[PDB]
């Protein structure tokens, strides 16, 4: 089974921004972190930094990125692309992929071994080499999900 | 647009108000019965103001019953009511059609229509059309015949047919009816021919979800009811008391999917309806 | 796993407008053109995945009732689980229906006294509405001091009428009394209330779309669940229609109505409206085995 | 007075229409959805290219440790020491 | 064989019965006969396909112009009904170009509660030439006159729709009849057969309840 509240409380703190003290650098919160499914592409569970239009809006989000992510999973050719970051934890081997979606940074990485996926979308000056950092620790503290398929 | 309910006496006024509107311009307010026996009518009894304030005029024969003498009583009170006003619509709903054969059904009204017109003739009224509606209780034809009535009397007719075609077009829907909470007289839908047995489906759909929202109160209807070979039903309440209810097929696409992109075409819907002021 | 249901009453009691209604999926206007039942009429339906119940929809006519008390009393009589008798408030001999109900309590005591006892006031429609109560209790004390008598110290009596959703609670709680391993279900429905957060869980049949149990056994309506199963049935009568099945429900992404399993269906109001509905849906997949 | 009215008459058919036209605009089909195009891959060296294209040689010549060494490190500390995100729980909860 | 998409169309816009975008697919005239089965081989009785003859016609100019796919269109009531389609489904489109070949033969009618004169019969039958029909249309003479289309043959085959031709032997029944019986009072009425009845109490006890019975049936 699964649990709501814990995983929403995950969601919420992956959107806690970063406030660097030895050099005064900082950045802005996620616009939304959700964990969506590797079929349909719609939300399983989702959060936000700050009602039902943006929820529409965020499922319709969600939808395009699964929908780009998917021919991006099923593609070997050109793999050597520098908008990949492909990170084995644990002995699991997944693929992280990074997106621009007008003025939005949009990052996704399959959970790996399973049929989910981990998404945080933040805005257009967020750098991406943190968001590669952040979706990496996420996805490292995440071992209870592995394995997990949908019924 | 308040419309007044005439016929005389046990023809079926009152019952057709309970089961319709107990179960402005668009919503389903009270409207008035008004008990016509025969009688010499009084010329200008202070009811000019009366019968200006009413829409659309509905008159009720009982099928049963003798009703040539009816047909001229209808046709006395037409007499004065278009004279006072031409821009009345006149109604005419030939009521209790439950226990009749198909043919005696036509030829019933083809000989109500027809008596009609000779009267009208006689009389020397010009230019009048009366439509004429065969409705019954214990079936849907009542509920689409106050749906002609109350379309009749929205000006704003052809644009929402627009609206809801185009929506339909880039959704994938079968079939959008925009009910109204009470009384489930449907008040616009698409060019697509209106099938009883869709409007029976949507009609018992609007029950199931006001009887199940009902049976847990006290702390915006939406409903998605999907079927097994993936044909989707939503409801999405409107501004006022109207309320959207859409079949949808899936055609063999993702069901998570169709139901995200339903969903913002039909906020996009109600956003470009509350500019508009059909509500009310 | 085989039930023995007895279905008896008085001629034009409404026996097999009950059994047609609740099992054969009729209409209460579909009841009218229904014939006499001659003697016993059999009926084999299969309750859940591995329930069947024999019902039995006796004749109820003077001729079979002098029958069954003389000559097939050691038949009709013998491995019986439940008895239902069905009382019509319209007849005018109602000393000969107690007299009928106790040769029946008699016959059951000395042939199954295990059994269990249920009484439907049936046709409690056309009694005004300011005199039905007291009547239902008018005739119920005097069927108690008739029940304690021939043994049963319990008799449990329901007012029904086809007109109304009464008539699903009592062939619930009729049905309930004979299904198995109910403590298994109930603990198993907490354990998914509480990981769901779940304000009310009540878990059905698939079929019948009577109540099989609930998750606890702001003030609610106290007959929300025949409510809800006549709701479910007029909603199966209408997806009827379009020539397929109903299979999910989620209104104000509060309640969710899911096919559970082959067998069940489960009713789901939960207390938080902003969950996603994949969530809800997956976790309602997940518990699919697990009450299989 | 009633031509004023038609002329209220036309003016509202010109609204409806441009309601009908700003309300028919924002229509997606599962079309634009599969293949809208919007989603693309970036990164912040091509971000960076394309804001100086839209904007608009070799620079640099080829020629302390401790504090660089130092600082470096206490970076990408600091940057690993919020990513540290610790769950209120369990995630998946058993019968 | 083409390929097209199911559409239905109220009577407002168009009084055909079935109507066919003429853009779309040229290879069919205006004047065509054109089959409209719902099966691309192997047919299918179970699941449910028929096939359904008409003739061309193009669509309204309202719903062409505003159009929404649905390159085949049939009006809602009967034609709907009996052909049990979605809104939007799948079908398949030929161009049989042997009209005469592929007349029908007995093309049965009813006038039932309506007088019609032989010559009447005559021009309603010359009115159904080169116009294609289906099984229990109820077809308008005069706007008051009703039939029903109860029998379309061909070929010893009793096809639910057809095409009426040149050379189609349509026939008139009448539902509503005048009838002489004559009965023959003999010596043999007293008889007993076989079995042990008399005759007349064969015509009294089974003839004419049986004959009241299929009349009112
Ligand atoms: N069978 C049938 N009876 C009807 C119908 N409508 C009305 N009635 C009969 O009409 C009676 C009610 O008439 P009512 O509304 O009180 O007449 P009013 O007070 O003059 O409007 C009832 O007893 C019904 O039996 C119908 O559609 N079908
Ligand atoms: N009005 C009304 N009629 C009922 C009710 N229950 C049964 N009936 C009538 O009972 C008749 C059928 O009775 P039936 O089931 O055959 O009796 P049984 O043979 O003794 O079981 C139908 O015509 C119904 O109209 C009720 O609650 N209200
Ligand atoms: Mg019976």
């Amino acid at each position: 089974m699964l649990h709501s509240k814990n995983v929403k409380g995950f969601l919420e703190n992956t959107l806690k921004p970063y406030d660097l003290h030895s050099v005064d650098f900082k950045t802005s919160s996620l616009q939304s972190s959700m964990i969506i499914t590797a079929t349909n592409g719609g939300i399983l569970s989702y959060a936000t930094s700050n009602e039902i239009n943006s929820v529409n809006n965020l499922k319709m989000m969600s939808l395009l990125i699964k929908d780009k992510w998917s021919e991006d999973e099923n593609d070997t050719e050109e793999q050597h692309s520098n908008s990949c970051y492909p990170v084995e934890i644990d002995s699991f081997k997944t693929k992280i992929y990074t997106y621009e979606m007008e003025d939005l940074h949009t990052c996704v990485a399959q959970i790996p071994n399973s049929d989910l996926l981990l998404l945080f979308i933040a805005e257009g000056s967020f750098p991406y080499g943190l968001l590669v950092i952040k979706i990496e620790r996420a996805m490292r503290e995440l071992t209870d999900l592995f394995g997990y398929k949908l019924g | 647009a308040m419309v007044l309910l005439m016929g005389v006496r046990r023809c079926g006024k009152s019952s057709i108000c309970k089961v319709v509107f107990h179960n402005s311009t668009l919503i389903d307010l009270a409207v008035m019965e008004l008990p016509g026996q025969l009688n010499y009518f009084e010329p200008s009894y202070d009811s000019e103001r009366l019968f200006k304030s009413v829409g659309a005029l509905v008159y009720v024969i009982d099928s049963q019953d003798e009703y040539i003498n009816a047909i001229t009583n209808l046709a006395m009170i037409i007499e004065y009511a278009y004279k006072v006003n031409p821009s009345i619509n006149i109604e005419v709903l030939i009521h209790k059609v439950d226990g009749l054969s198909e043919d005696f059904k036509v030829d019933a009204q083809r000989d109500i229509m027809q008596r009609t017109g000779e009267e009208l003739l006689e009389l020397g009224l010009d230019g009048v059309q009366v439509s004429f509606y065969l409705t019954s209780i214990f079936d849907h034809s009542i509920y689409e015949a106050f749906s002609r009535i109350v379309q009749k009397l929205i000006p704003e007719l052809s644009f929402l047919e627009n609206m809801l075609d185009n929506l339909i077009q880039h959704s994938k829907i079968e079939k959008a009816f925009l009910f109204d909470v009470n009384s489930k007289i449907y008040v616009s839908t698409d060019s697509n021919p209106v099938d009883i047995q869709m409007y029976e489906v949507c009609s018992e759909f609007i029950d199931v979800t006001i009887d199940l929202f009902d049976l847990y109160k006290a702390p915006e209807l939406q409903n998605v009811s999907q079927l097994a070979n993936g044909v989707i039903i939503y409801l999405r309440q409107m501004i006022r008391g109207l309320a959207l209810v859409a079949i949808i097929r899936p055609n063999g696409t993702d069901m998570e999917s169709c139901l995200t992109v339903a969903d913002y075409n039909i906020d996009i819907f109600k956003k470009g309806l509350e500019d508009i002021w059909a509500n009310a | 796993n085989r039930k023995k249901l007895l279905l008896m009453g008085r001629s034009g009691s409404g026996k097999s407008s009950m059994r047609s209604i609740i099992f054969s999926n009729y209409s209460a206007f579909d009841t009218r053109r229904l014939g006499a039942t001659i003697d016993v009429e059999h009926s084999h339906l299969r309750f859940l995945g591995n329930m069947t119940l024999n019902l039995w929809d006796c004749g109820g006519q003077d001729v079979f009732m002098e029958n069954y008390f003389t000559k097939q009393k050691d038949h009709i009589f013998q491995m019986v689980q439940v008895l239902i008798h069905v009382f019509d408030v319209e007849s005018t001999e109602v000393l000969k229906d107690i007299e009928i109900f106790a040769k029946a309590l008699k016959q059951l005591r000395k042939y199954s006294p295990d059994a269990k006892i249920f009484v439907l006031l049936h046709k409690m429609d056309l009694v005004q509405l300011d005199k039905r109560e007291e009547l239902f209790q008018i005739m119920m004390k005097n069927l108690s001091e008739t029940s304690s008598e021939f043994g049963f110290p319990n008799l449990i009596g329901f007012p029904t009428s086809i007109w109304d959703e009464s008539l699903y609670k009592a062939w619930s709680q009729i049905v309930c009394s004979l299904i198995p391993n109910m403590s298994n279900h109930q603990s198993n429905l907490k354990k998914f209330k509480e990981i769901m957060n779940a304000l009310e869980i009540i878990l059905f049949e698939r079929t019948t779309f009577l109540v099989i149990c609930s998750s606890n056994g702001v003030l609610l309506d106290p007959k929300r669940f025949e409510k809800i199963s006549n709701i479910m049935k007029n909603f199966k009568q209408s997806c009827t229609k379009l020539k397929s099945g109903f299979k999910t429900l989620i209104l104000n992404n509060n309640i969710y109505v899911s096919e559970l399993s082959s067998n069940m269906v489960c009713f789901i109001v939960l207390k938080d409206m902003n969950i996603p509905q994949e969530l809800v849906l997956e976790n309602i997949k997940k518990a699919k085995e697990f009450f299989q | 007075k009633e031509h004023e009215h038609e002329q209220k008459l036309l003016a509202r058919e010109q609204e409806l229409r441009d309601i009908v036209a700003n309300t028919n605009d924002k229509l997606i089909d599962i079309s634009m959805i599969n293949n809208s195009g919007i989603v693309i891959q970036g990164t912040d060296l091509q971000e960076a290219l394309d804001k100086r294209q839209q904007e608009e040689t070799n620079t640099f010549t080829l020629l302390s440790k401790e504090q660089l060494k130092k600082l470096h490190s206490n970076i990408l500390n600091e940057i690993f020491s919020q990513s540290q995100v610790n769950k209120p729980g369990p995630l998946t909860v058993p019968f | 064989a083409y390929q097209a998409e199911l559409g239905y169309h109220e009577s407002r816009f168009s009084e055909n019965l079935v109507m066919l975008n003429l853009v779309e697919f040229p290879d069919i005239k205006p004047g065509d006969l054109v089959e409209l089965k719902t099966y691309h081989k192997n047919p299918s009785a179970s699941n449910g396909d028929k096939k359904i003859y008409f003739i061309a016609k193009d669509f309204d100019g309202e719903t062409k112009r505003r159009a929404k796919t649905s390159n085949v269109s049939i009006l809602s009531g009967q034609l709907q009904t009996l052909l049990d389609l979605p809104s939007r489904s799948r079908i398949w489109i030929k161009l049989k170009p042997n009209k005469f070949d592929l007349q029908a033969d007995v093309v049965e009618f009813n006038i039932k509660d309506c007088l019609l004169n032989r010559g009447d019969m005559w021009v309603l039958s010359s009115k159904l030439v080169d116009t294609c029909v289906f099984m229990d249309q109820r077809l308008a003479f005069l706007d008051s006159i009703r039939g029903t289309i109860k029998g379309i043959y061909r070929n010893g085959k009793k096809i639910v729709s057809g095409y009426i031709g040149e050379q189609t032997r349509i026939i008139f029944r009448s539902e509503s009849a005048r009838l002489i019986f004559l009965i023959q009072i003999t010596d043999e009425m007293w008889n007993f057969e076989e079995t042990g009845e008399q005759l007349f109490q064969k015509m009294v006890n089974s003839f004419f309840p049986k004959i009241f019975k299929k009349w009112k049936d």
